[PDB]
């Protein structure tokens, strides 16, 4: 029925790179109106590239349209760290859906440590009646990582859901916030609270409190 | 430099009905076609509806019948009159400039809109106090989604606000902001948090726990 | 982003200067295309061939300008209100240093169609040209636009009695080319031109060429 199937699906690595992201339709399709949209993380679809190889304003020289009937291609010839983003096939001639799955573009990096953040429950949360203990996984790379939640050295792994900002657009990091949401009590049956985060320094960056102590 | 500004993007119930406005400036409204295009949960971009300056209209197979794109030229606005609507249709509303066909050149930030039958909760804002880096816990607030800035607007690298997630049909999302070690206490930090289906706004001090 | 290079063949006739229609490269010599463009203003000074230009009011590199030789009208070509009929044209060109376009990436001729024959109806086909739109695009569309259509059939046409059978008719959707530009439509997959734009971009009716291949020897021999 005409799909843009697009892959990678999502795509990775280095600045500098000349990455190309294919969309590929079957059941072939003009290229004139074959179109590639940017999602930066958090902000909205850019045009990208129109016609299939041509750029919309201020899409940099990097990205190029290429392309013609079942097989487009978007061409960054140097990813920047900026690039981080997904990249969308669009074209009126693929029904039902006129996008394609988009690739993410992971821009690689250098390794990163998680700058990691511990963070005990806020009087407004005790006051509540919840307590949210959050952690907060900032700037690692690559997107991979893990967090060891351990409460009095013990490993919680209930009462535990993340977020990862979608790579970073100027460092293209990734940055995790863990919240090991406790109960009112749960908490304070307790002392030290730990999340913590694990292989290129093997030995994973602990930030460990304790609710009273201090 | 043509501004798009989606609206009315909002919780609404199961087979209830929603109507996103599109504010066109910058550009000539009755010479550009309007395209409504929706990204969902799972990020699947989805063309809801095109509208020829004409005001002739197209929809996607998705939501053609209980959707209405509209346009007022004498006002630029694009209007998406959402109808029928279903847990499918929860996603962000993007406004684009253009159409399918030509590409949309310009597109809305995006207003969102969550179908579901889940009362609105307004997001507890939870202030984190431990190079200081800080937080807002924005916790319990429903629907999609609440808007995080730093300083009303004045912290901005630094702040890393991740998505929210599900938990107990509640969204609960954080944003880390780092400053420097001078910076903080010093001079005043908030996670500046709008959820503005709840019309709640808050602004939490980060006060350190000492 | 110049996409002539995709179907070099199309060319841009100008009316010195404003865009009339487009054409065909089928010969160096001899661009087919639509009459009922011309035969407002029949005149072969009138008229200004493009080739290998990619887009409307900007001159792309490679472009070959053309002076009309000779413009050749289908002594039979009528326009009805809807319908046109026998709406090809031909024209011998020459450029200013005095000849027929030489085949670059950018400017070919298109093979005509074996002698009678015609694509299945859904088949895909192409038509290119800058094409007239209502809602406004930024390809704007100085750019020179091809777009698949696919080829329906005669009873397919939705008009009454136009199927002039000698006329194909195609659509896309959504719905684009120009009037006089081409349709090709890759035959035993070597890529011919199966008709002239007449009405059409409510799916084009396109002059089926397959027909006036006599015609066209009979004037570009």
């Amino acid at each position: 029925d005409i799909e843009l199937t697009q892959s990678p699906a999502i795509m990775s690595a280095s600045p500098g790179e000349k990455v190309t992201m294919t969309c590929r339709a079957s059941s072939t399709v003009s290229f004139h109106y074959l179109h590639w949209y940017q999602q930066k993380s958090g902000a909205s679809p850019k045009l990208w590239i129109y016609a299939t190889s041509n750029l919309a304003s201020g899409v940099p020289a990097r990205f190029s349209g290429s392309g013609s009937g079942t097989s487009y291609s978007l061409t960054i010839s140097s990813v920047e760290t900026e690039d981080a983003a997904t990249y969308y096939c669009q074209h009126y001639s693929a029904y039902p859906r006129t996008f394609g799955g988009g690739t993410k573009l992971e821009i690689k990096r250098a390794d990163a440590a998680p700058t990691v953040s511990i963070f005990p429950p806020s009087s407004e949360q005790l006051t509540s009646g919840g307590a949210s203990v959050v952690c907060f996984l900032n700037n690692f790379y690559p997107k991979d990582i893990n967090v060891k939640w351990k409460i009095d050295g013990s490993e919680r792994q209930n009462g535990v859901l993340n977020s990862w900002t979608d790579q970073d657009s100027k460092d293209s990091t990734y940055s995790m916030s863990s919240t090991l949401t406790l109960t009112k009590d749960e908490y304070e049956r307790h002392n030290s609270y730990t999340c913590e985060a694990t292989k290129t320094s093997t030995s994973p960056i602990v930030k460990s409190f304790n609710r009273n102590e201090c | 430099q043509v501004k798009l500004q989606e609206s009315g993007g909002d919780l609404v119930k199961p087979g209830g009905s929603l109507k996103l406005s599109c504010s066109a400036s910058g550009f000539t409204f009755s010479r550009y076609a309007m395209s409504w295009v929706r990204q969902t949960p799972e990020k699947r971009l989805e063309w809801v509806a095109s509208i020829t300056n004409g005001g002739s209209t197209y929809y996607s197979d998705s939501v053609k019948g209980r959707f209405i794109i509209s346009r007022d030229n004498a006002r630029n606005i694009l209007s998406l009159q959402m109808s029928s609507l279903r847990s499918e249709d929860t996603a962000m509303y993007y406004c684009e400039r253009g159409e399918l066909t030509y590409a949309m050149d310009y597109w809305g930030q995006g207003t969102t809109v969550t179908v579901s039958s889940a009362k609105t909760t307004p997001p507890s804002v939870y202030p984190l106090a431990p190079m200081v880096t800080l937080g807002c816990l924005v916790k319990g607030y429903f629907p999609e989604p609440v808007t995080v800035t730093w300083n009303s607007g004045s912290l901005s690298s630094g702040v890393h606000t991740f998505p929210a997630v599900l938990q107990s049909d509640l969204y609960t999302l954080s944003s880390s902001v780092t400053v420097p070690s001078s910076t903080w206490p010093s001079e005043t930090v908030t996670c500046n948090v709008a959820h503005p289906a709840s019309s709640t706004k808050v602004d939490k001090k980060i006060v350190v726990k000492g | 982003f110049t996409t002539i290079e995709n179907q070099p063949w199309f060319a841009a006739i100008y009316r010195r200067v404003t865009y009339v229609c487009g054409g065909s490269l089928i010969s160096p010599c001899w661009v087919i295309s639509a009459t009922h463009c011309f035969i407002d203003y029949p005149k072969k000074e009138d008229y200004i061939v493009y080739l290998g230009r990619s887009r409307l009011n900007s001159n792309t590199q490679g472009e070959m300008k053309f002076e009309v030789e000779n413009l050749i009208l289908h002594k039979d070509y009528s326009a009805d209100t809807l319908a046109h009929h026998n709406d090809i044209a031909l024209l011998k060109i020459r450029s200013k240093e005095g000849r027929c376009a030489q085949p670059s990436r950018t400017i070919q001729t298109i093979a005509l169609p074996s002698m009678y024959n015609d694509p299945q109806f859904g088949t895909s086909c192409e038509i290119t040209g800058f094409g007239k739109e209502q809602s406004t695009d930024y390809l704007y569309p100085e750019q020179l636009k091809m777009t698949v259509v696919k080829l329906i059939s005669h009873r397919e046409c939705y008009y009454g009695s136009e199927v002039t059978t000698k006329m194909l008719c195609a659509a896309d959707p959504q719905w684009q080319g120009d009037s006089g530009g081409p349709l090709v439509c890759s035959l035993q997959g070597r890529m011919t031109l199966t008709g002239i734009v007449s009405w059409g971009r409510k799916p084009g009716v396109y002059t089926r060429v397959s027909h006036f291949l006599p015609w066209i020897r009979s004037h570009t021999k």
